């Protein structure tokens, strides 16, 4: 899955400027940028219904393609089961119950399964857009703001049933959307679109040395404190006075206070200071909104 | 490849499906053969009062020229059907399918009007089995349903190559009813007037439009061989146009 | 209140604004006012050798269908405009809008054919300024101008409780299309044949779609009492059922 | 604008009743639910495009409503301009050039005001749809989940000139969504739904915001975490799928840390917070949703 040197011109206006994209050891990707600046575009040349790329995309024939863009397809007079059963066995290998029951218990359909699509809501639509575009088995998932309808609990259990089937089954998956508070929970990396060309690629495993976890000890038990710390973690400012020590991030917090509990020790307080997406994409596009 | 086979011929088979299941599908039968049949007993079997004998002509063309409409219209909503409801462009993704999709088109355009003709041998087989006359014959069945199938397969490879180009369904239905009626109701106001209407009239043989919606309602039809061939040619024609066009669009 | 009224006004205001803006209107008027004065000087300058005289009625006659046929297209697609954009619900709020609504589209019906009439007149007038011959009767275009505003107040009417009633486009451009070219088709071909012929055929004369329709080729407009009064009945029960169910409809 | 014993049913479904409502000494309302419950339902019956629903709606004719529901309508053969001009005239008192140059400067919608709506994107025509419902002029505004394409950037501009508008012209608002962090920046109280009825009303007006503590540990463990904290202290609210606990705020740790220790149980992650809606949302809806 590559794409090589792509620009695309819409009369006078210019969306694409010969851009590069590669899946490099990476399953979730995220793809974030302003609104009209051309990325569903970029999903859709990826995709395949546009046809004058003038360029380079590498794609082999054996693999399968889902996706959902702007809006739901489905067929409204007839159910959802129908709708679920024919993209399978037309645009899959096949329909299999097993696998489709999974599906649904874990995405919660089940109660409205057999009622008519036509009286369904834009949320119950979104979701089944995204389980009809799973239901083709495919090798790339290209998905256009899936959680632009669905209630907060709902988010979450979609995007960790995603996740569930991203490692039961080898499946690389392209998510652009908004609410990056939504985004960060299931994600390994997401790259930013601005003026036609990628421009920055954050990586949010590895992290950036700004992010620090505070914790503050009593002034007699400090010393033996900062002696476990030094000796176990990394340490990067030191400040007796304020009685901060500021150290990388970590996510558990068990074995640090279950060691300092074991020496007899009780923290005041404990607090972590972190970066976000909001924060990266404010940071990057300020340069042209602020 | 098979696989694909297996794709075009589950769509295809899925339409049949949807064609079969509906009451719009039965009501429309259950209207032509009512009328059919309410006209034929009224008129056929009652007129100069004799031994109750029926001309199958009559009937034949009325039975053929309703069906020929309905068929038409179900032909239309079959291939307007993906455009009316936008699910199109999850097919239209990569050549292969596109190509699959055409073909798999094209199989059901076949099938559907297999069926209108074996549902025109029924309805008209039980009508002459009550009735009293002078059969009919099955090489006459035979080359009714070529005919059957080279109109409506014209005239959906026309509709399906205009409405790819235009991506609008209500011109479609109405210029499906409009290219069916026009043509015989102009000719006899005004062909007949002109010092060019014998050229016109001779002319209108060589149009397939004009001689297929000519011929559509009467009750014999023997064929010539420059009839055969341009109607040929132009099914390949309309058939090679539509995989260069489906080829080279974008949504 | 005059506040509704202005309401009212605007709204056919911009109707008309939005026919008078589109290219479609001045492409179809191109090909017809082209086709009409092509075929009127091909067919009457020639096909007989006079001294260049012309008789007005083929003229007449070909003018009144095709202006009228396009102006019933323009019709229709300007009553299933806001269904087909889905922007109908804004304008369906309260009772009073509801009314206003009904209103504004009768209105622009009668605008629409005043203007379809002066286009009427404007080419059938310089055919004969450029022409030599008898020339035609003011009061004759007025009447004309009349029965344009019947035929259209009436279809238009039931086309819009049709599609009031169903939410579809497809049908309502299908069955205008259907409605207008089916009767006069059809009625040659199965009138002579039975014995209830006589009895059909003098019950054609009060069904308001076949005569309405049969009348446009003729190239003049006569009307009985009886005829009149039923016509004028017709579209004024039209209204009423148009106002009850809109003021019971939920959009 | 009024509801009185309002019932409406779909066949044996019913979806709302008997409910009442009344926009009191507040200018913007957030109504809040979950996906199918019949929020648009209330709109439609508020609006009026609903006339069997068997009740009384008690609302002026001197007064005129300018709404948003479901997906936007506009006409997308013509333009911007021709759009807002047209429902000025047609919806309202007539067109101002000043107020219309206002509210176009406002939105930022100058560069593209005179492209094609069928140029724009989902962003741009959701952005258009604010403006002509707010191009009427009206008394009461209802907006069917307003923010569906923009950017933060964007949500924060709209969400503040809708203030500034509400604030300069005596306006009552009726704002339906979710993204309840966007819902509490411009919302003077809240209404919550679930089965046709007003389970809960919750007010708020000034930034006091009832500061709150959040201990997050398992399942099996949060029972006498919470039975813990509702013996000693006095405690808000609970979250049993994610496992939080939000006791009120607490500055010293150390009296919670040390009886956990004699507890022998430890926290995953322990934060202190300002209250939201989302917090109060998940408090009444999860006893349904999970
Ligand atoms: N018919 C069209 N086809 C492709 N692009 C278009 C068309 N009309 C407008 N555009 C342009 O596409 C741009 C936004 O492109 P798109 O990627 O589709 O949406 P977004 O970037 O909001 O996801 C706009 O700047 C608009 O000018
Ligand atoms: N004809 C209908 N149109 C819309 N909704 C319907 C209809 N019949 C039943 N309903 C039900 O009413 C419920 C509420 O729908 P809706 O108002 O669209 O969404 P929400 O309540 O999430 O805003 C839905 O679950 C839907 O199934």
């Amino acid at each position: 899955m590559k794409l090589e040197h792509i620009t695309k011109k819409y009369g006078s206006n210019v969306v694409l400027n010969d851009i590069d994209f590669d899946f490099g050891d990476s399953r979730i990707v995220g793809l974030i940028g302003k609104n009209g600046v051309g990325k569903t575009t970029v999903m859709k040349v990826m995709n395949g219904n546009i046809i004058k790329f003038d360029g380079k995309v590498d794609i082999d024939n054996a693999d399968n393609i889902g996706f959902l863009i702007e809006h739901p397809k489905l067929y409204d007079n007839k159910s959802g089961l129908y709708n679920l059963k024919l993209f399978a066995q037309v645009l899959g290998k096949g329909f299999d119950k097993a696998y489709t029951d999974k599906i649904i218990d874990a995405f919660g359909m089940r109660p409205y399964i057999k009622k008519k699509v036509k009286k369904y809501s834009m949320g119950m639509k979104q979701k089944l857009a995204i389980a009809v575009s799973l239901m083709n088995k495919p090798k790339f998932l290209i998905l256009d703001e899936p959680t632009n309808g669905m209630d907060p609990d709902g988010s979450i259990d979609v995007l960790t049933t995603i996740k569930s089937l991203v490692n039961e089954l080898d499946m690389r998956i392209l998510i652009s959307s908004h609410k990056l508070e939504d985004i960060e929970l299931i994600c390994d990396r997401a790259v930013f679109l601005r003026d036609g060309h990628f421009v920055q690629d954050v990586n949010m495993e590895e992290g950036v040395a700004s992010d620090t976890t505070i914790v503050t000890v009593d002034h007699k038990d400090f010393d033996r404190t900062e002696k476990y710390l030094a000796e176990h973690f990394q340490l990067q400012n030191v400040d007796k006075a304020d009685g901060h020590l500021m150290i990388n991030a970590q996510k558990n917090y068990q074995v640090i206070l279950k060691a300092l509990s074991e020496l007899d020790i009780y923290p005041k307080y404990i607090e972590t200071r972190k970066s976000s997406l909001r924060d990266t994409y404010f940071n990057i596009n300020q340069r042209g909104d602020k | 490849v098979p696989r694909g086979s297996h794709r075009i011929l589950n769509l295809v088979k899925y339409d049949l499906y949807s064609i079969f299941k509906s009451p719009l599908t039965y009501l429309a039968i259950l209207v032509v053969s009512s009328l059919i049949a309410t006209q034929s007993i009224l008129m056929a079997n009652s007129m100069d009062n004799p031994k109750h004998i029926i001309v199958y002509g009559s009937v034949f063309a009325a039975a053929k020229w309703l069906l020929l409409i309905i068929g038409l219209m179900f032909v239309v909503k079959t291939i307007t059907r993906d455009f009316s409801q936008g699910t199109i462009q999850l097919y239209m993704s990569k050549v292969k399918t596109r190509v699959g999709y055409i073909i798999s088109k094209t199989i059901s355009i076949i099938l559907i009007s297999i069926l209108f003709a074996l549902i025109h041998y029924v309805i008209l087989i039980v009508v002459q089995a009550s009735s009293n006359g002078k059969n009919l014959a099955f090489s006459k069945y035979v080359d009714n349903l070529w005919f059957f199938l080279i109109f409506l397969l014209f005239f959906g490879l026309f509709l399906f190559l205009i409405t790819l180009a235009s991506q609008k369904t209500a011109m479609i239905f109405s210029l499906g009813v409009f290219l069916v009626l026009i043509v015989p109701f102009i000719k006899p106001f005004i062909t007949f007037i002109p010092r060019y209407g014998e050229k016109v009239l001779d002319a209108f043989d060589y149009i397939p439009f004009a001689y297929l919606t000519d011929k559509m309602i009467s009750s014999n039809f023997d064929f010539s061989n420059w009839q055969w061939v341009i109607s040929l040619g132009s099914i390949v024609i309309f058939f090679i146009l539509n995989i260069l066009y489906v080829a080279k669009k974008d949504i």
